[PDB]
């Protein structure tokens, strides 16, 4: 599932 | 002590916006789990994601303290001028990218309904087809620019 790990772009 | 904007209130679905570099130009979907009351030591919101999570095994939705100014409500429904509409060269979009909505600028448009959209924040540049872009809006003075 997403994380904000595996979302954010930076 | 603060006069929250009418639509905050527990239950509410918004989007949120975030102050992390990683999410510039990001709204992610989520809903309202508590507010400053009247009686209040805070002057922050609670939110849930609706798509983003604790774990990436997926088990509990992240939940984070948030400013107020953070959020807004779901962008406007979808209109039929605007099912209507043709998106063109120019046009301000957010692209839904890894379970959220990111503005950027169409760029460019290419057969069978997809175009190329240029991202400034993060300097990229995706192609999407139509039905992953919507037009974008602002929350602005308690209503939406455009207006509904």
């Amino acid at each position: 599932a997403r994380t904000k790990q595996t979302a954010r772009k930076s | 002590r603060i006069r929250l904007p009418p639509f905050l209130k527990p239950g509410a679905a918004v989007e949120i916006s975030s102050n992390e570099s990683g999410f510039r130009g990001s709204w992610y979907m989520g809903k309202v789990v508590a507010v400053p009351s009247s009686d209040s030591t805070t002057t922050k919101c609670e939110v849930e994601y609706t798509t983003l999570f604790f774990d990436k095994e997926g088990r509990k939705r992240l939940r984070e303290v948030v400013d107020v100014g953070q959020l807004r409500p779901p962008a406007p429904a979808v209109s039929e001028r605007e099912k209507r509409r043709e998106v063109a060269v120019g046009d301000d979009v957010d692209a839904f990218y890894s379970d959220g909505w990111w503005e950027g600028t169409v760029t460019e448009v290419m057969g069978d309904g997809r175009m190329s959209v240029y991202f400034r924040a993060s300097k990229e540049q995706i192609r999407f087809r139509r039905d992953e872009l919507r037009f974008h809006r602002e929350w602005v003075n308690g209503a939406w620019r455009p207006p509904i």
